[PDB]
RNA sequence: AACGAGACUCUGGCAUGCUAACUAGUUACGCGACCCCCGAGCGGUCGGCGUCCCCCAACUUCUUAGAGGGACAAGUGGCGUUCAGCCACCCGAGAUUGAGCAAUAACAGGUCUGUGAUGCCCUUAGAUGUCGGGGCUGCACGCGCGCUACACUGACUGGCUCAGCGUGUGCCUACCCUACGCCGGCAGGCGCGGGUAACCCGUUGAACCCCAUUCGUGAUGGGGAUCGGGGAUUGCAAUUAUU
């Protein structure tokens, strides 16, 4: 036990130092089940612990290979932003930066004014779904006059 | 007479029709009868199909 | 003793430690990061799941002999879950199966045999057998 | 359930009794094949129907009279 | 030798069946033991053919009930199995007894009959009380298990328990005491 | 559009996409009030 | 001389086979030990007649089973019934017809099905639901 | 010289099939040919199913339509040149018959 | 006296009796071959395991499918204007298997958008008889048939072991079902064989279920809607997203 430290603070955001370490990870935004798993496997961290029985150096392990996959031979089809539109790069995008990376996508499609820009400005269903019956979000309306 | 007078036909309703009637719409494309569903009704038996149960 | 009269999940991990002792069985960079077959949601508990793959691959080639890549992927189907639709039957991975068939072959265990697929040779069929008494003597009979 | 005998029977089995009544008997199975041979009958299971209310027929008749 | 049959593990001669109505319709010993409570049995073909059904597998066919377990008998077998395992710590005693005084404590023996709010008071039959006594208890140990660590092994050992001594904390004696409090006002 | 040219002037930004994704077949749709039928209640009777 | 028999067991589509001849106790099935056979929450199933007999009047011959069709529980039923109806149809060939009396009537009195077959097979679906009974939903306004 | 050589049967009515069928084995067995008996086939059964109306109105029935194909095969120890004297008598209803050269 | 009912036709459950099979099997041996000594006993005649392989061996129990057989309220005990029938039980594979077909007389029921079935009316070269693009999918809102779930009688990761009914190279019309080897995480790609089918995919290695592991009553490792970025395959063409 050691009494030690059982909420821990990683990117700007709260861990959890009680649940296991691979289930704990996922709290950061841009880091799944499937990733967090591959990030533990190479940086050499047994699953079976608590995250609060992580030492200081051991978590800067983790934190260090979340933010430079590629050069601890996680491969380029794991990862979540592929040749970005702007710079041509592959990486991973975690915390505020998910955040941002999403409004610059949807400005990119309204300045141009395509269908798809139009559609998420009006607020309506992006994708090829139906609306005549589902997604419905108002007020029942009368016949009454 | 022109020369683009026709679209391609090499798949989807409109490459077949019934060998009876000429309609295109509820056909039967099992053992090679080509047939409209009203079209076998009307011939099973002469075709040789029958019921039992 | 033959591998018809002992229980096969014990004899499963007796054949797996056999391989793993061993030193000479070969597996693929990528063990660590593949998905095992398309229909599962994570990657294996295990870090030793290679050895399993084979032990149990090659005690299929023992009672059933004559398979392929192809037959493989069939022994190791399973259902996939379609999020709000049905369900349905899903095969494993090709290149698993492939690389596991491979690594047996330079073991000199498995032979490519005439009109099409693999089978167990006498030095294969003499490992399995040899097991086979180690794991009924376990029981102390 | 239901086991009341229609018309078709009953009159066959009282036409086979007033011209055979010296061949037949108790035994079912017997009766069975004389009805066989004395009658052209299109199904075997009509021709065990039959035979059946010949044989309840038989031992009324070593009782006393039957009207018909 | 082969007149004696353990269940696997559990003795028959030994149980007593204490209240005299119930004696032709809860099957237990002679050719009514059996080494497990699973058969292909065609048991619904007639009136009471039901009656022959060996009580044990009874109570396993009405636990594989709730729409998201119906036709898993093989699953039912082993909480029946692992539920008898742990009557015996707990109490002691054969766990084919707990089971015979529970069903003749928790099946009610007056009811009320509807008629238009309005009832009227009526006898039950001993068939319909050992067919009350097990779908009381089955119920009582399905509900208490729905959201906790317990398993239902743990709460159908605890409900058995509790029916066998009447004690009032049991579901099944809390609604046979309702049942024949309400009739006793429509007599 | 089906019946009409609209007109694009061609951004940068507009590579890779289809001419159709700039010109929409249909008019936005903004409510007029409810008609008879259009609720169980809403019946007519002479 | 070749003192054997062959003979049958079934349940729904599964049916067994069971060949004995003159030996000293041996039983298989599909080249396994009884012991083994894969739901093993149903062993006192294919243990029955042997308990219930005693294993003195099976000490003559040897037993070997083979079964298909089906699924995992009704060819438990069919290996159970293949065992005591092949036993006395061997002793009524080849031993004292007063001997194979007190084989049927120890067996009947326990359980019908060890000696007799079971006649239920499915019913066929019929349009308009889901099933042989059931309908689809009604609706009216 | 003489071969094994081997005769196929098929139609869909069943007992105009049993005539034909017994009739070779006659010329065969007279004239001591050492015919092989009639192999029956596995029975092949064909299958429609349609809605009953013309229209799409009414309470939804179905109408189940089949058909039945029996098959057979027969092999004889003869020569080339008496085959084609035994095939070609009560051969008159609507049965298939088809025969190879070599197939034993 | 006639039609409907019933009979009738197909179907399910029984035959160690009949006919008879290299496009179906079993048993056995002339035997032959690999592996194990666990076995009276050796590394064997003799034992164990086999979808390992010949038979110019014997045969039809298991598979196929033709002919016949079998069940009648027939036997025994009660109840019945002692008739017609009804209830229980013995013996038995079996004492209600499930479908198809179906009368007289009607309805302002549906269908002219199934038809080279059809009357009358309309239109007929600026056509109500062919190509290009769009719509049938548009969304404050009311209703109908359904799929997935709210978890521990569970979800996830490994291991083991069982079906039945069918379809298959399109005859204008241009496409079929797939073993085996190699490349790739995957979807997929290349090569090279079998099948016009009891012959090849195929002993159709199906799912729930079964055995072992991890989580711990938390909208949680229950649930998977909504939405961003990248890669294949069909096609003449995929944006209003084919899969």
């Amino acid at each position: 036990p050691e009494k030690f430290q059982h909420i821990l603070r990683v990117l700007n955001t709260n861990i959890d130092g009680r649940r296991k370490i691979a289930f704990a990870i996922t709290a950061i935004k841009g880091v799944g089940r499937r990733y967090a798993h591959v990030v533990l496997r190479k940086a050499d961290i047994d699953l079976t612990k608590r995250a609060g029985e992580l030492t200081e150096d051991e978590v800067e392990r983790v934190i260090t290979i979340m933010q430079n996959p590629r050069q601890y031979k996680i491969p380029d089809w794991f990862l979540n932003r592929q040749k970005d539109v702007k710079d041509g790069k592959y990486s991973q995008v975690l915390a505020n930066g998910l955040d941002n990376k999403l409004r610059e996508d949807l400005e990119r499609l309204k300045k141009i004014r395509a269908h798809r820009g139009l559609r998420h400005f009006w607020g309506l269903r992006v994708r090829g779904q139906h609306t005549k019956t589902t997604g419905r979000r108002g007020r029942t309306v009368g016949v009454s006059k | 007479q022109q020369l683009y007078w026709s679209h391609p036909r090499k798949f989807g309703q409109g490459s077949r029709s019934c060998r009876v009637c000429s309609n295109r719409h509820g056909l039967i494309r099992k053992y090679g009868l080509n047939m409209c569903r009203q079209c076998f009704r009307q011939y099973a038996k002469d075709i040789g199909f029958i019921k039992l149960d | 003793v033959t591998v018809k009269d002992v229980n096969q999940q014990e004899f499963v991990r007796a054949l797996a430690a056999f391989l793993k002792k061993s030193g000479k069985l070969k597996v693929p960079e990528w063990v660590d990061t593949v998905k095992l077959a398309k229909h599962k949601e994570l990657a294996p508990y295990d870090e030793n799941w290679f050895y399993t793959r084979a032990a149990s691959t090659a005690r299929h080639l023992y009672l059933r002999g004559g398979a392929g890549v192809g037959s493989m992927t069939k022994i190791y189907g399973g259902r996939q879950r379609n999020g709000v639709m049905p369900s349905h039957f899903s095969r494993g991975s090709k290149s698993v199966a492939r690389r596991v068939l491979q690594a047996l072959e330079g073991l000199k265990m498995v032979e490519k045999d005439q009109d099409w697929g693999r089978k167990l040779t006498p030095q294969g069929q003499r490992d399995l057998d040899r097991i086979a008494g180690q794991v009924a003597a376990a029981k102390k009979k | 359930m239901g086991r009341v005998r229609t018309k078709t029977v009953k009159k066959a089995a009282r036409v086979i009794i007033e011209k055979y009544y010296t061949r037949l008997g108790n035994d079912f199975h017997t009766n069975k094949r004389v009805c066989e041979e004395i009658a052209i009958i299109p199904s075997k299971k009509l021709r065990n129907k039959i035979a059946g209310y010949v044989t309840h027929l038989m031992k009324r008749i070593q009782r006393g009279p039957v009207r018909g | 030798t082969p007149d004696i049959k353990l269940f696997g593990k559990w003795s028959t001669d030994d149980v007593q069946i204490n209240d005299i109505s119930l004696q032709d319709y809860i099957a237990v010993k002679e050719k009514y033991a059996k080494y497990l409570p699973h058969s292909a049995g065609r048991y619904a073909a007639k009136r009471f053919r039901k009656a022959q059904c060996p009580i044990v597998e009874r109570l396993t066919n009405s636990m594989m009930m709730h729409g998201r377990n119906n036709g898993k008998k093989l699953m039912t077998v082993r909480i029946v199995k692992h539920a008898f395992e742990i009557i015996h710590l707990l109490t002691g005693e054969n766990p084919l007894q707990v089971l015979v005084n529970a069903i003749i404590n928790s099946g009610p023996r007056e009811d009320s009959t509807r008629i238009g709010v309005r009832r009227q008071a009526v006898d039950v039959s001993p068939l319909r009380r050992v067919n009350q006594a097990i779908w009381l208890l089955c119920t009582g140990a399905r509900e208490a298990a729905f959201r906790n660590i317990k398993t239902i092994a743990e709460c159908l050992a605890d409900e058995l328990i509790n029916a066998a001594k009447g004690s009032s904390n049991s579901y099944a004696i809390k609604k046979k005491d309702e049942l024949e409090r309400v009739a006793k006002s429509n007599r | 559009n089906g019946k009409t040219f609209n007109q694009v002037e061609i951004k940068p930004e507009m590579i890779g996409h289809y001419l159709g994704e700039f010109s929409i077949t249909y008019k936005p749709v903004k409510h007029g009030r409810p008609g008879i039928g259009a609720t169980h209640s809403s019946r007519f009777i002479p | 001389p070749l003192q054997s028999v062959q003979v049958f067991g079934r349940k729904k589509t599964a049916t067994a086979v069971a060949h004995c001849k003159r030996g000293n106790g041996l039983i298989k099935v599909n080249g396994r030990p009884l012991e083994m056979i894969e739901p093993r929450t149903l062993q006192y199933k294919l243990l029955e007649p042997v308990l219930l007999l005693g294993k003195e009047r099976f000490a003559g011959v040897d037993i070997r089973v083979r079964v298909k069709g089906g699924g995992h529980v009704a060819q438990i039923y069919a290996i159970r019934q293949s065992i005591s109806k092949a036993l006395v149809a061997y002793y009524q060939k080849y031993v004292d017809e007063a001997s194979k009396k007190e084989i049927k009537d120890i067996l009947i009195q326990y359980d019908r099905t060890l000696l007799v077959a079971d006649p239920r097979r499915c019913e066929s679906k019929k349009f308009g639901g889901p099933g042989a009974r059931a309908r689809y939903q009604k609706s009216y306004r | 010289a003489i071969h094994r050589i081997r005769i196929t049967l098929t139609s869909r009515n069943v007992k105009s099939l049993e005539k034909v069928c017994a009739d070779l084995i006659r010329g065969a067995k007279e004239k001591n040919l050492k015919v092989k008996g009639p192999v029956r086939m596995p029975t092949k059964t064909l299958r429609i199913t349609t809605r009953k109306t013309p229209c799409g109105e009414g309470s939804k029935t179905w109408d189940r339509f089949q058909m039945r194909i029996h098959k057979r095969l027969i092999d004889l120890h003869s020569p080339s040149e008496i085959v084609k004297q035994i095939t070609s008598i009560s051969i008159e209803p609507g049965v298939e018959v088809e025969v190879t050269i070599a197939d034993a």
